[PDB]
Order: structure tokens, then sequence, then C-alpha cells
């Protein structure tokens, strides 16, 4: 029941996360 | 540019919006994207601890420890920012939200800071807090940020983030308010931003179930039209009344 949606945030959490690092990196790729 | 009005599980409209904004900047792309979505397994990033006042910690410490917390939480990237701060709601509400992103545990952006760094020291009545606002000029366009200003015993100080390490938090040296405004614009000047107005609030009350709003225009200043001196006169007479407490908002 509310174990899909624990689960659906996990996930969200975690590319959320990834997609942080590459932006972040990419952000100092720009500004340099 | 986007904002995530729709809770946490974030819907499917958000969601794509979310990541077709990003195969767009991203020079790799869709290929980028391609590899994050469809990941058999990611790892589970660890949530940092929310951090609790012990009485070991001198207001210092407890300040660094509130903005390493912050700085744990990562400056948001994503082009999607995850919690809807409306700036005009009362502090209650706030304050919730507040609560809400060290549940959820997610990267947070200026606005979002601010919120958070009120909540967490909320129970300290010797420290006061008073926003503040830039607008800033680059090659072209305007960009607005506003950071936590601080005030305890005597020194000036701020919280925040930003994607610049010298336009967030401060330390608490400051002896008074124009030293640390002139301190950001000096730090905006070395990535060639020019500040073309500041914009100052009221202290924040401490009670986390006030129904009043946050002040975040107490005090105005266009200072790219005006010389340093008067730029000092006015902080220093604005610091004054925040201090004497007698101010009503505007």
């Amino acid at each position: 029941q509310k174990s899909a949606q624990q689960e659906l945030k996990q996930r969200q959490r975690a590319e959320i996360y990834a997609l942080n690092r590459v932006m972040t990196e990419l952000e100092q790729q720009q500004f340099d | 540019f986007h904002v995530n009005k729709s809770g946490f599980p974030i819907d499917s409209h958000t969601w794509e919006r979310m990541w077709m904004h990003v195969a767009k900047v991203h020079p790799k792309g869709g290929e980028m994207v391609g590899a994050i979505r469809n990941a058999a397994f990611l790892a589970k990033p660890s949530i940092p601890q929310v951090p609790n006042y012990r009485l070991s910690m001198t207001i210092p410490d407890w300040l660094q420890a509130i903005q390493n917390y912050m700085k744990t939480l990562q400056y948001n990237h994503t082009g999607t920012q995850f919690f809807e701060i409306r700036k005009m709601r009362p502090l209650s509400g706030l304050m919730e939200t507040a609560k809400e992103m060290t549940r959820e545990s997610l990267p947070i952006k200026c606005l979002e800071a601010v919120i958070l760094g009120i909540y967490l020291t909320n129970g300290q009545p010797s420290i006061e807090r008073f926003p503040i606002s830039f607008k800033t000029y680059f090659s072209g366009n305007y960009f607005h940020h506003v950071v936590l200003g601080i005030y305890c015993n005597g020194r000036y100080g701020s919280l925040g983030m930003s994607r610049r390490a010298e336009l967030m938090d401060k330390p608490l040296t400051f002896r008074t308010l124009s030293d640390l405004i002139f301190d950001f614009e000096d730090s905006y000047k070395k990535y060639l931003h020019t500040v073309k107005k500041v914009k100052i609030g009221l202290y924040v009350p401490h009670e986390p179930h006030s129904f009043q709003p946050i002040e975040w225009k107490q005090l105005v200043l266009n200072v790219s039209k005006m010389l340093r001196a008067d730029i000092r006169k006015e902080l220093e007479k604005y610091a004054r009344d925040m201090r004497m407490k007698i101010l009503k908002p505007a």
C-alpha cells in the first residue's frame, strides 16, 4: 500500500543525487 | 526556472520536466539521462543526521554545524527546486516545509536554505536572524539571491546556500552590518556581478508557531546609484534600529 510510495521516494532520491553530481561537475567545466 | 508543487513522491509531469530540462543543458544530454533513469540499481545516498545543539558547542560551532548540514544536503543544480517556499506565508507553514526538508533530505537552493536556517536556530534566543537579499547584474540579465543574516553578541554573520562558496555563510566576525554587506559586494565583484539592489528584513521571531510572515523588505537600497559612504550611513542607521528593537513592518 504505502509500500510503492516509499520505494519510489527512495529511487527518486538516488536519481536526484546522481543527477546533482553530474550537474555540479558540468557547471564547473563551463565556469572554467 | 521550475518548482515542484506536487509533494513527495514527485509527480510524473514534474519528473519528466526535470529530465527534459537537463537533457537540453547537458551536452551529453539524452545519453547522460538514459544512463541514470535506466540504471538497474543505484546506491542509496547516505542521509545526514539533522544537527542537534550540544552543551559543548559554542554559537560559532552551532552555526557551522547547521551550515555543514546544508552543505551536505548539497546545492541543487538540477533546475527543479524541490520544496515550494511561498515567501509570504506565515512562519508556521514555512516551519513545516523546513521539517519536510529534513525528512526528505534533498538538495536545496538559496531560499530553501534560509527557511531551514531559521528552523534550526529557532531554539537559540541569543541568535537574531534577518534575511538579506541581493539583486545583481551579470552579462545581460538580472539575478536574485538571499541569505540569512545572523546577529549574535555584537557580531554579524550569515548562513545560506549558493553556487559559489563566497556568497553563503560568513563567520560571525563582522563588527557592523555594513562590513558584512560590503563583503558580499566584494565577493560578487570576483564573479563580475554588479550589485544593483540590497534588501534587508527584520529579525525573525523565534516562536516556530508564529502567524506572522517574514518581513523581507524593511530596508531597500539601490546601491549601484550610491557611493560607499552613503550606503554605510544608511545601513548603520538601520542596523542601530534593528538592535534597539523599535521597528514596525513595511
